[PDB]
C-alpha cells in the first residue's frame, strides 16, 4: 500500500528540444525516433536564438493556476502529510547553470515562485525573491510547507536526469524543435517502458522552424 | 452543473451498438492510437479518416475483384502557413510528384518524358495492354491522351497525339487563373477542371483530381481540390503534397502568401490488401512536419524546375509496403 509523491505534490517537467548535430550519416539513411529531439542547450544557453511561440507556451504552461482546484490538491497533501485542512502560483524548479542563463531583466519568473538547485551557492549569494536548495529531498519539504498549483522543473540536464530516474516526474511537457542546431547538453533519454506519448499538438512555425509540443505520462504497467 | 449531462444519454438512445458499429479489426491492435487523449497534430486528420474507413466503411469489391472499404464525403484541412503536410507516420520521397507537376505545368501528356526522367506514376497506364482495353487501340504506347497537362493548357482542343503543338488551341485555365487571382482576387470563379466530359473516353484513365477553386484574402492565398476517388493508403499521402506544392507554386507567382489547402474526398477507400499496414501505421506517432522552400526567384507558373525545390527538415518513420506481398 502506498502513494506516490509525484502524484501527491504534482511535480511535472517541461522542457524543448531540437534535433542534434550529427554530422556522420546526418541525411540519408538515418533512423528516426523520439530520441532525435534531445538537444537542450549549447555554451550555457539556448542552440537557438529565439522560437517565440515556445516561449509564450513555456509562459502560459507555469504561469496558469486553477484556483478552483487547489482545495482538492490542499486536502490530497495534507493528507499525505498527515496534516488537516496572496494569488495562487506554480513552482518552478531550476539547477544553477540554469539560472545564471537567464537574462538578468527576467529573474526570477514572473508570477512564479522560483526554486533553485544548487550547493556551491547559499540564499546570501542572491539578491532574487528565490528559494535555494542543495538536495532534491528538500524540495519536497518545501513542497509540503508551500501553498502552490504546480511544480515544474523547468531543467538543466543534470536536474531533469536526477528527477526522472527517481521517478519524481508526473508529466513531460516536451516541446520538439524541427530543426538541427549545435549542442553541448542534451535531455535524457526516456525510457519508453516507463513515459508514454499521450497527447501530440497542432504544428506551427515560429521564427523559421516548425514545432509541436506534446506530453508524455509516467506509466503504470 | 450536471443535469444536462443526463439529457446526453436519452439524446443518444438510438445511436447503434458498436458490434453493429460494422467493421471488427480488433481495435486492440491500435493500442497506442486509441491511449491518445489530444490528437491535435494535422497528420490525423489523414489517420482519423483511416480509421472512420476501416471501422465504419463498406465492403464492396471492384470491377476487378479486389475488395475495399469505402465511405462518401470527408474533408481535410491543412495550414501552408504554419508547415508543409508531408506525412512523417510512412517514408515518402516527391522527386517524382514534383516532375509530374511540371509535366503538367507544360501541358505535357508524353509518359516516355517522366520514364526519362526514372518516374514511372504513368506507366503502367500507358501500356499497350492497358491502352486497348481502354479501347484506345490507335493510341501509341505511352501516348496517355487529353490529360490534366492537356486539359491545363488547351481545354477545349481537339487532341490529336502527345507530339503536337496545341498552340493557341483550347482554353489556358492555368494562365486564367494566375490573372484572375492577380487582377480580380475577389472572384468566386477561379477554378482549374480537368474533367472535360467530352474527353473522358480519350484519356488513359479520367482524371482523380477532379478541380481546384482558389480563395484570396488579405494578400493569402487558398486552394480547394476535390478528389472523386482516394485511394487513402497509397495516393492521398501524395495527393496531399502535389496539391500543397501547386498552391504554393501558384502563391508565389502571384505574389501572394500561402494559407490553407483544402482537400475535399468523394469516394474514399481503403483496400483490404493495405489493411494490415495502415494498423501498423495508425499506432505510430507523428512527428512535426517539415517546411518547403521554392526559390524566390521564380516569377512565372512555367519557370520552375526540379532544383527550385526543397524540403527541409523532413523527419519521419520507417518506409512501409503498403502491400506486404512477396
Ligand atoms: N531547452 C530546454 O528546455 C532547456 C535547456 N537548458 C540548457 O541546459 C544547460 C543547463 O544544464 P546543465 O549544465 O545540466 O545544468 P543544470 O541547469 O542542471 O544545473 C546543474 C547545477 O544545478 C545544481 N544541482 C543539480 N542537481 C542538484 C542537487 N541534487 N543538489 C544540489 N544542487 C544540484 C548544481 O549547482 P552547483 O554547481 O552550484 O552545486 C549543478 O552543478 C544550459 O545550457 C541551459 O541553457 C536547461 C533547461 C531547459
Ligand atoms: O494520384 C492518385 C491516382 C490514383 N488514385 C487511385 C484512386 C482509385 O483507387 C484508382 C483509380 O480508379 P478509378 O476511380 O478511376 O476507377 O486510383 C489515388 O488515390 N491517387
Ligand atoms: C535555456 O534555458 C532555459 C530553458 C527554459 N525552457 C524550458 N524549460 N522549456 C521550454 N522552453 N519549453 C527555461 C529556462 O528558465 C526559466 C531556461
Amino acid at each position: 500500500m502506498m502513494e506516490q509523491v509525484c502524484d501527491v505534490f504534482d511535480i511535472y517537467a517541461i522542457c524543448a528540444c531540437c534535433k542534434v548535430e550529427s554530422k556522420n550519416e546526418g541525411k540519408k539513411n538515418e533512423v528516426f525516433n523520439n530520441y532525435t529531439f534531445r538537444g537542450l542547450g549549447n555554451k550555457g544557453v539556448l542552440p537557438w536564438k529565439c522560437i517565440s511561440l515556445d516561449m509564450k507556451y513555456f509562459r502560459a504552461v507555469t504561469t496558469y493556476v486553477n484556483e478552483s482546484k487547489y482545495e482538492k490538491l490542499k486536502y490530497k497533501r495534507c493528507k499525505y502529510l498527515n496534516k488537516e485542512t496572496k494569488k495562487l502560483q506554480n513552482v518552478v524548479v531550476m539547477g544553477r547553470t540554469n539560472w545564471e542563463s537567464i537574462p538578468k531583466k527576467f529573474k526570477p519568473l514572473s508570477n512564479r515562485i522560483n526554486v533553485i538547485l544548487s550547493r556551491t551557492l547559499k540564499k546570501e549569494d542572491f539578491d532574487e525573491d528565490v528559494y535555494i536548495i542543495n538536495k532534491v529531498e528538500d524540495l519536497i519539504v518545501l513542497l509540503g510547507k508551500l501553498n502552490y498549483y504546480k511544480c515544474f522543473i523547468l531543467g538543466g540536464s543534470v536536474v531533469y536526469q536526477e528527477f526522472l530516474e527517481k521517478k519524481l516526474i508526473k508529466k513531460i511537457y516536451f516541446t520538439r524543435i524541427n530543426s538541427t542546431y549545435e549542442c553541448d547538453v542534451f535531455f535524457p533519454e526516456i525510457n519508453e517502458n516507463e513515459y508514454q506519448i499521450i497527447s501530440v499538438s497542432d504544428v506551427y512555425t515560429s521564427n523559421n522552424t516548425t514545432l509541436d509540443f506534446i506530453i508524455y505520462k509516467k506509466t503504470n504497467n | 452543473d450536471d443535469e444536462e449531462e443526463d439529457d446526453f444519454v436519452y439524446f443518444n438512445f438510438n445511436k447503434e451498438k458498436e458490434e453493429k458499429n460494422k467493421n471488427s479489426i480488433h481495435p486492440n491492435d491500435f493500442q497506442i492510437y486509441n491511449s491518445l487523449k489530444y490528437k491535435y497534430h494535422p497528420e490525423y486528420q489523414y489517420l482519423n479518416i483511416i480509421y472512420d474507413i476501416m471501422m465504419n466503411g463498406n465492403k464492396q469489391s471492384d470491377r476487378t475483384g479486389v475488395g475495399v472499404l469505402s465511405k462518401f464525403g470527408y474533408i481535410m484541412k491543412f495550414d501552408l502557413s504554419q508547415y508543409f503536410p508531408l506525412l512523417t507516420t510512412k517514408k515518402l520521397f516527391l522527386r517524382g510528384i514534383i516532375e509530374e507537376l511540371l509535366w503538367f505545368i507544360r501541358g505535357e501528356t508524353n509518359g516516355n518524358t517522366l520514364l526519362n526522367k526514372n518516374v514511372r506514376i504513368w506507366e503502367a497506364n500507358g501500356t499497350r495492354e492497358f491502352l486497348d482495353n481502354r479501347k484506345l487501340f490507335h493510341r501509341e504506347v505511352n501516348d496517355l491522351g487529353p490529360i490534366y497537362g492537356f486539359q491545363w493548357r488547351h481545354f477545349g482542343a481537339e487532341y490529336t497525339n502527345m507530339y503536337d503543338n496545341y498552340e493557341n488551341k483550347g482554353v489556358d485555365q492555368l494562365k486564367n487563373i494566375i490573372n484572375l487571382i492577380k487582377n480580380d482576387p475577389t472572384s468566386r470563379r477561379i477554378l482549374l477542371c480537368a474533367w472535360n466530359v467530352k474527353d473522358l473516353d480519350q484519356m488513359a484513365l479520367p482524371p482523380c483530381h477532379i478541380l481546384c477553386q482558389f480563395y484570396v484574402f488579405d494578400g493569402k492565398l487558398s486552394c480547394i481540390m476535390y478528389q472523386r476517388s482516394c485511394d487513402l493508403g497509397l495516393g492521398v499521402p501524395f495527393n496531399i503534397a502535389s496539391y500543397s506544392i501547386f498552391t504554393h507554386m501558384i502563391a508565389q507567382v502571384c505574389n501572394l502568401q500561402p494559407a490553407q489547402f483544402i482537400h475535399v474526398l468523394g469516394n474514399a477507400h481503403v483496400y483490404n490488401n493495405h489493411i494490415d499496414s495502415l494498423k501498423i501505421q495508425l499506432n505510430r506517432i507523428p512527428y512535426p512536419f517539415p517546411t518547403l522552400k521554392l526559390n524566390p526567384d521564380i516569377k512565372n507558373i512555367e519557370d520552375f524546375t526540379i532544383s527550385d525545390f526543397t524540403i527541409q527538415n523532413y523527419v519521419h518513420h520507417e518506409k512501409i509496403s503498403m502491400d506486404m506481398a512477396a
